[PDB]
C-alpha cells in the first residue's frame, strides 16, 4: 503493497500490443462534419441514477473550444444541442468543400491544429476565413504554423521554433449538471483555459525554452505517442473544486484522470486485443523542485509512476466514474503512511523496472529506459474480480497446529466486537399447535383421584410469569382460539359410542357457545363458528344452529355463566370460558369456580348430549368433585390438551350425559398428567435461559449472538492479531453455522463474521488448554462485496428438518447418558463432529470415522483421539480402552454400503464388540415396534425388499425384527440386559435445541416424533 | 466563501451566483520575458530570471 | 499399459506465443456460459453409462448431490447456469436429484471452504466437482501438479458408499497420472475420462464410478490414443491461431 | 383526513430553537423531506473534512 490507499497485489500486468496510427486526411475531414448518426464527434456522458444527460466528450474534429460559454450561444438540452451542431457543420461544410474542392480526395493530408481551430473560430464567430488556406500541409505541421500570423493569438501562436497552442474543451457541460455525488467528474475540462501545449520538432529546443520561462506549476509528458507531434503540457492554476472535502488545481486533476485511465487499462489487458497507447500516464518532468514534497502533486507522481509500471488497485475502477467514488478515492490517497514500493519519481527520465510487464521501452525511442537495478518481488497476471452476492454466505473454518494462549482471544475480541446493539428476535415456536391426546379404556387399571398429580406452588412467581410471557410473545400464530378450537373440534369427532356402534354425534346438533370473545375485528364471533358452519374444516359435520353466551359476546346473550340462567337444553355445548383472570396468588377462588361452571354446564346438555370444558389450572379439588359427580353421570370421556401456548391449562371432554354408569380415572390419564405437567417443567426451565423479547446484548447472556468486525486492505495477508480475534471468536462459538459479509463501510473495506454462542459452545470452550488458530486461507482469497443485513437472534424463519429433529433426539439421549467423569467412545461422526460438545468437560473422549476428521488435534484439557479405519474390520478394539460405545445414525448407512442385511451388520457389530472392555451400551438400531404406518412424503417402506427408501436423502436400509434381534445379545452375552428406551410426548429433549438458537416447527416435531418410532436406540449392559 | 455548498440554491438569490462568478471569471496570471543576460545579467529573485 | 508411457503438457505451454494463442481464440469464440455448455455435456454423457455389477445403470433419479466449485459470477443470482435446469428436468437427457449443496470459494447459498484440507461434511452418493487450480498454476508445475492430489483424496473420501465423482483436471502431468494410477485406479469399479471442447486448452475431466469397491483395474491403449489425439489437437490449433491477426 | 400535518424530531436535530422564519423550510412534508436529506450531506462533508 500500500502506498497511502491500498492496491492490489502480485498480479501486476499491461498491455502487449500497441496499434499505429494513420494521417487525419481530408476524405476523413469531410465526413467528419456531415456528421451521420453512426459517426458523430461527440458523445454523450450521462448521470448514473437519474441515467439523464449531463455532459458531453468531445472528439477529433471539434476541439477548439478555447473561449468563453456565452460566446457560442449553445443549447442547454443535448437533444437540442445535437441538432444545433449538425446544422451548422454542414454550413461549413459546404464553405470547406468551396475553395478545396472534392476531386481532391485521395492522399491530401490537412493541418490538424488548422482544423480544430477553424471550427473554433466558426463555432466562436471570430475570423475563420485566413485559416482556409493553411489547411493543406506541407513539409510538417508545425513549420507551417510558425512563421504565420494568420490565426488569432488565443488559438495558436510562436515563440520562435515552439509552437503554443491553447488546448481546450475536452469535455462539454450541459445545462443540468449539479454536481451531484453520482455525476461524472470533468477533471477541470470544462474550462476555457486548463493547460498550455508547447510544440516543436526536437526535445532539445523545448528544453531551452524552459530554461528560460518559468515551470511554476509543473509540466506534463507523453513519452509514447504523441498527437500531433512531441511536445510537452503546461497546466495553469485554475481549480475545479468537485469533491467537498478537497480541492484539487488543474495540474493534479490533469495528472489523476490520466493515472486513473491507466490504472483502468491494466486491468482489461488480455495480452490478444491491441491498444492505442501502451500507458496513458503523464510523469511530471520540471517542476518537481517547486511542487511539495508528500503533497498531492508529488502523492499522483507516485501513483502514474506506479500505473507505468503496470500496478493494479485493489477496490475494482468503475466503467463510468462517479464523482463520489473520486472523491473517496482522494481522501484515500490523501492519508497518511509511507511509500512501501521501491519506486522513486525523477526528473530526469521515467524508469521502467526489470520484470515489469510492459514491452513500451523497446517501443517507443527514448524517454523509457529499462532500469536495471531496482527489481520487484512481484510475478505477472491479471486480477480476477467477480459478482456481488447480496446475501451473507454461510462460512466454515479450517484449523492450524499453531495455538495461543486462551486469555488471548477474549481480550483481543474484546476491542473487535459491538456486542452492544439490539439483534431483531425473531419466533421460539412457529405452525399449528399439537394435539396431545388421551381415551379411556376399559381394561387398563383402577386409580383414586387423590393420587393424581397438580400444579407446582412454584408457578405464580415472577420468573415463572417472565417464562411464560416471553413465550407468549416469541410464539407465532393466526388465532389462538381458532388454533385451539380447531384441534379440539376436529379430535371430538372421532370417538365412536360404545352403546350402539356408529358414533355419538352427526350432522345438525343445535349447539350452545359459552364465553365468546370476538375482540381482534372478528366482526360478530369466535373465528371457528363460521367455518364449522360451512363445513369448510372438512373433518366435522356442519351443525344446525349456534346460540352464544357468556360475557363478551355480541350476537348472542350475556350472562353468568356460574348462576343458572334462563334457557334451553342442547345436544352439544362448548365452553372455552377462563376462570384464572381473578385467579392469581389466591388459588381457592379459581378452583371454586370451576365445580360451580360445571354444574351449570352439565344441566344445559342432559338428554345422550356432551360437552367440552376448559380447565385452565387442574387441581386436587376439581379432580375430586369431577370424579365423585361428573364421572359416574356419564358414559364416557377424554382429556386433550392442544400445545400452542406454554401453560397448564387442559380440556375436559365428557360423552353420553345422564347416562348412569360407572367410571374411574387410569394409569392412562396419570402418565398423560405427569408428561403434562413435566412438558411445563421443561419449557418453563428452558424459557428463563434466554434473554428478553427487545434487548440489547453485551456478550454477557449465556446465549446470544455476538459479531466482529476487522478491515481487509487489498489482498493482504493478515496480522496474527486478527487471526487471534477470528479464532477467539471460532473458541467462543463452536460448530454452529458463520455467516460473513465483505463491503467498504465509511470509505473503507471491512468484514463482519456473524455466529450464535451456546452454552453448549461454552462447555466445549471448557475442553481445551489451549485454543487453535485458523488458517487464512479461506479469507485471504476474496475480492468480492457481500452486501451485509440486520441480525437476528433466530435465524431459521423455515424451521428446522424432521432429520435434524431426531438427531437432537438422539444427542439429548446421549448427553442425559453419559455423566461426569467417564471415558467414551463414539462409533461413527455422523454429519458434524456434535458429540465433543454432549459429553460433559472432564470425560475424555475418542473417535471412530471412515473419514480423515477438520477438529482440531492437540491441547485439550483432557485426552482425545480422532481417527478413522472402517470400524466394521476386526482387531482394533483391544489396543482402545473406553466404557460406553455410541452409534448415532451410523448403523444403517454401514449396512448399506456394503449391501448386507442389517441383521449381519449388527451381529458383526456386536461380534468386534465381545472384544471390548466395555459394560454399558447403547447403540441405535432400525426396527420397527409399532404396526407400520408407512408415511407419506418422508419414509416409504417395502414389506417385500425390506428397505426404508428415504426420498429425501436417497437412502434406504434394510430393517430387522426386534424378537430376530433379541436372540443376538443372549448369544452374545449370558449377563446383558436390553432395554428399550421409549420416546417421551414431554419434549425433554428440545433443550439442545432451542438453547442453540433454532425456531423448531409445529409439524416437524410430531413427524420426528413418528419417525423415532420406526428406529428406536436400544441400551444394553452386562453386569 | 472557500466552499459555495454552503450558500442555499434552495432559497435563491444572487449571493450564490456571485461566489460562483468571483470563481469561473476572475483573471489568471502570466509571463512575459524581459531582460538581457547577457550583458546586464539578472537581477531578480524568487522566479526564475 | 502402465503410467509413465502416457504423454504429459509439452513444455511451449507457458511461452507468450501460446498464451496469445489461446487468449485469440477465447476472444474470438462465441458461446453463451462456458460453465453450461461444459457442465451440460458433461452430465449428459455421464447418464449413459451403465453398470457393470448389476445389469440396469449406476445412478437414478434422487440423489442428494455436492457442488465443488461454484461461482455465481456474472448476474446468474446465485448459482452456476446448469443446476436449476437440472433440477428441473430440463435438460430431458437426465432425471432430476433430490438435493444440491455447494462448496468453493465463491459460493452464494452454500458454504465457503477450502478443499484440499478436510472439513466438516456429509458422504454423497454423487459429487461434482469443476474447482480449477491453474490460476496459481503459471511458470511452476509442481504446485500446481500437487494440488490436485490433495483436492482427489478429499474428494474421494465424501463420496464412499458406492457413489460416483466427476473432477476437473486443467493441467494433466505425470505425477497426477501416477498418482491416480496408484490409488484412485484400484478403488473404482470402472472409470472414464471425457473432454468437452469449447475452449483451446489442455483440460480434461476425470470421471469415476463405484467408489470404494476395491478391485482391479489399469490404463488403456485407448486412453492412450485419446491422450494422444487430445494433445495434438491442441497443438495444430494452437499453431493456426498464432498466424491469425490479433483482436482489433 | 389521513394527511400528513406535524413532524416529530429526534436526537442528532434537535435544536431548533431558533423562529421559523429563520429556517426556510418548505410547507409540504415530501418537499420538507428532501430539502433536508439535500442539505444535511452539505453538512456532513463539512465535518468529514475536518
Amino acid at each position: 503493497a500500500n502506498v497511502w490507499g491500498v492496491r492490489l497485489a502480485d498480479s501486476l500486468s499491461s498491455p502487449t500490443i500497441e496499434t499505429r496510427t494513420r494521417h487525419y486526411t481530408l476524405h476523413d475531414f469531410y465526413s467528419d462534419l456531415d456528421a451521420s448518426v453512426g459517426k458523430e464527434p461527440w458523445r454523450p456522458l450521462r448521470n448514473q441514477r437519474t441515467n439523464e444527460i449531463v455532459a458531453v466528450q468531445l472528439f477529433r474534429p471539434l476541439q477548439g473550444l478555447v473561449f468563453d460559454t456565452q460566446l457560442y450561444g449553445f443549447p442547454g438540452t443535448f437533444s437540442q444541442w445535437e441538432q444545433f451542431m449538425k446544422e451548422k457543420l454542414r454550413v461549413l461544410k459546404y464553405e470547406v468543400l468551396r475553395i478545396y474542392p472534392i476531386s481532391t480526395y485521395n492522399h491530401d493530408r490537412v493541418n490538424v491544429f488548422v482544423a480544430n481551430a477553424l471550427v473554433g473560430a466558426f463555432l466562436s464567430n471570430q475570423a475563420f476565413y485566413d485559416l482556409l488556406p493553411l489547411l493543406i500541409v506541407n513539409d510538417t505541421m508545425i513549420s507551417d504554423l510558425l512563421g504565420t500570423g494568420a490565426a488569432l493569438s488565443q488559438f495558436f501562436q510562436s515563440h520562435g521554433e515552439v509552437l503554443e497552442v491553447a488546448a481546450g474543451r475536452k469535455y462539454l457541460q450541459m445545462n443540468n449538471y449539479s454536481n451531484d455525488d453520482d455525476d461524472p467528474p470533468l477533471f477541470a475540462k470544462d474550462l476555457s483555459d486548463y493547460a498550455k501545449a508547447f510544440y516543436s520538432d526536437t526535445y532539445e529546443v523545448l528544453d531551452r525554452f524552459f530554461w528560460t520561462h518559468d515551470s511554476s506549476a509543473g509540466v506534463l509528458v507523453h513519452y509514447d505517442k504523441p498527437t500531433n507531434g512531441n511536445h510537452y503540457i503546461l497546466g495553469t492554476l485554475t481549480q475545479m473544486v468537485s469533491a467537498p472535502p478537497h480541492i484539487i488545481n488543474a495540474t493534479d486533476a490533469l495528472l489523476l484522470e490520466s493515472c486513473l485511465e491507466q490504472f483502468a487499462a491494466n486491468v482489461r489487458a488480455r495480452s490478444a486485443q491491441p491498444v492505442t497507447r501502451l500507458d496513458q500516464c503523464y510523469h511530471l518532468r520540471w517542476g518537481a523542485q517547486y511542487v511539495g514534497e508528500d503533497s498531492l502533486t508529488y502523492r499522483l507522481g507516485v501513483l502514474s509512476l506506479l500505473a507505468t509500471n503496470g500496478y493494479q488497485l485493489a477496490r475494482p475502477i468503475p466503467k463510468q466514474l462517479t464523482n463520489r467514488w473520486l472523491s473517496s478515492f482522494v481522501s484515500q490517497v490523501v492519508s497518511d503512511g509511507i511509500n512501501e514500493t521501491p519506486l522513486w519519481p525523477q526528473e530526469r527520465y521515467v524508469q521502467i523496472a526489470y520484470d515489469s510487464p510492459s514491452v513500451v521501452d523497446g517501443a517507443t525511442q527514448y524517454g523509457y529506459v529499462r532500469r536495471n537495478q531496482l527489481r520487484l518481488g512481484m510475478r505477472i497476471s491479471a486480477l480476477q474480480s467477480l459478482s456481488d452476492t447480496p446475501a451473507p454466505v454461510q462460512w466454515l473454518p479450517q484449523y492450524t497446529i499453531d495455538q495461543v494462549a486462551v486469555d488471548e482471544g477474549d481480550a483481543m475480541v474484546s476491542q473487535l466486537t459491538q456486542l452492544p446493539l439490539r439483534p431483531d428476535y425473531g419466533s421460539i415456536w412457529i405452525g399449528e399447535a399439537l394435539s396431545y391426546y388421551v381415551d379411556y379404556n376399559r381394561s387398563h387399571r383402577v386409580v383414586l383421584s387423590s393420587e393424581l398429580p397438580q400444579l407446582p406452588d412454584t408457578y405464580f412467581d415472577g420468573d415463572e410469569q417472565y417464562g411464560r410471557s416471553l413465550f407468549s410473545l416469541a410464539r407465532k400464530v393466526g388465532d389462538r382460539s381458532l388454533v385451539k378450537d380447531t384441534a379440539v373440534l376436529k379430535h371430538a369427532y372421532q370417538a365412536i359410542d360404545p352403546n350402539t356402534g356408529k358414533e355419538y354425534l352427526r350432522a345438525g346438533q343445535s349447539v350452545a357457545y359459552f364465553g365468546a370473545s370476538a375482540g381482534h375485528s372478528g366482526a360478530d364471533q369466535p373465528l371457528v363458528i363460521e367455518p364449522w358452519m360451512q363445513g369448510k374444516i372438512s373433518g366435522v359435520p356442519p351443525p344446525s344452529s349456534v346460540r352464544q353466551f357468556g360475557y363478551d359476546v355480541a350476537k348472542g346473550a350475556i350472562v353468568d355463566l356460574a348462576r343458572p340462567f334462563p334457557s334451553g337444553d342442547y345436544q352439544f355445548v362448548y365452553s372455552d370460558v377462563d376462570q384464572v383472570v381473578d385467579g392469581h396468588d389466591d388459588l381457592s377462588i379459581s378452583s371454586g369456580l370451576v365445580e360451580s361452571l360445571l354444574d351449570s354446564c352439565v344441566h344445559a346438555t342432559a338428554p345422550g348430549g356432551s360437552f367440552v370444558m376448559k380447565i385452565n389450572f387442574p387441581t386436587r379439588t376439581v379432580w375430586h368433585y369431577i370424579e365423585q359427580k361428573i364421572l359416574p353421570n356419564v358414559t364416557s370421556y377424554m382429556l386433550i390438551k392442544p400445545f400452542v401456548t406454554n401453560n397448564v391449562e387442559v380440556f375436559f371432554v365428557a360423552f353420553g350425559v345422564h347416562q348412569q354408569s360407572a367410571l374411574t380415572w387410569t394409569s392412562g390419564v396419570y402418565f398423560f398428567l405427569v408428561d403434562h405437567f413435566y412438558r411445563y417443567e421443561t419449557l418453563s426451565a428452558i424459557s428463563r435461559q434466554l434473554p428478553s423479547f427487545g434487548y440489547v446484548d453485551d456478550g454477557s447472556s449465556v446465549t446470544g449472538i455476538e459479531i466482529i468486525s476487522i478491515e481487509n486492505p487489498g489482498f493482504s495477508n493478515m496480522t496474527q492479531a486478527a487471526r487471534v480475534g477470528i479464532s477467539g471468536l471460532c473458541a467462543n462459538v463452536g460448530n454452529a453455522r458463520k455467516s460473513i459479509a465483505i463491503y467498504e463501510s465509511h470509505g473503507a473495506r471491512v468484514l463482519t463474521i456473524t455466529s450464535r454462542r451456546s452454552p453448549a459452545s461454552a462447555r466445549r470452550k471448557a475442553r481445551l488448554r489451549y485454543l487453535p488458530l485458523i488458517d487464512p486461507r479461506s479469507l485471504e482469497v476474496q475480492a468480492r462485496t457481500i452486501l451485509p443485513s440486520n441480525p437476528v437472534l433466530f435465524d431459521n424463519i423455515n424451521g428446522a428438518s424432521p432429520h435434524v429433529c431426531l438427531t437432537m433426539m438422539y444427542n439429548f439421549e446421549v448427553s442425559s447418558a453419559v455423566y461426569d467423569g467417564d471415558v467414551v467412545l463414539d462409533l461413527g461422526t455422523g454429519p458434524e463432529a456434535k458429540i465433543l460438545e454432549l459429553i460433559p468437560s472432564t470425560s475424555p473422549v475418542t473417535c471412530v470415522d471412515i473419514r480423515p476428521t477438520a477438529q482440531p488435534n492437540g491441547c485439550w484439557n483432557v485426552r482425545t483421539t480422532f481417527l478413522e479405519l472402517d470400524y466394521l474390520s476386526d482387531g482394533w478394539i483391544t489396543g482402545v480402552r473406553g466404557d460406553i460405545v455410541t452409534c448415532m445414525l451410523s448403523l444403517g448407512a454401514a449396512a448399506a454400503g456394503k449391501s448386507m442385511t442389517f441383521d449381519a451388520a449388527f451381529q458383526q457389530l456386536v461380534r468386534v464388540l465381545t472384544r471390548s472392555t466395555a459394560n454399558v451400551l447403547l447403540i441405535q438400531v432400525n426396527c420397527p415396534t409399532d404396526v407400520i404406518r408407512t408415511i407419506k412424503g418422508y419414509l416409504e417402506i417395502d414389506q417385500t425388499n425390506k428397505r426404508y427408501k428415504f426420498p429425501k436423502f436417497g437412502r434406504d436400509e434394510p430393517y430387522s425384527d426386534m424378537d430376530s434381534l433379541e436372540r443376538i445379545c443372549r448369544a452374545a452375552w449370558p449377563n446383558c440386559s436390553i432395554t428399550w428406551v421409549p420416546l417421551s410426548y414431554d419434549l425433554r429433549w428440545t433443550k439442545l435445541a432451542l438453547l442453540e438458537s433454532t425456531t423448531l416447527s409445529s409439524a416437524s416435531v410430531r413427524i420426528a416424533e413418528l419417525m423415532y418410532k420406526y428406529m428406536p436406540i436400544m441400551r444394553i449392559d452386562i453386569h | 466563501f472557500m466552499n459555495i455548498q454552503l450558500i442555499s440554491p434552495i432559497d435563491a438569490p444572487i449571493l450564490r451566483q456571485w461566489a460562483e462568478i468571483i470563481h469561473r471569471y476572475w483573471p489568471n496570471p502570466s509571463q512575459i520575458r524581459y531582460g538581457t543576460p547577457n550583458v546586464f545579467g539578472s537581477a531578480n529573485l524568487f522566479t526564475p530570471p
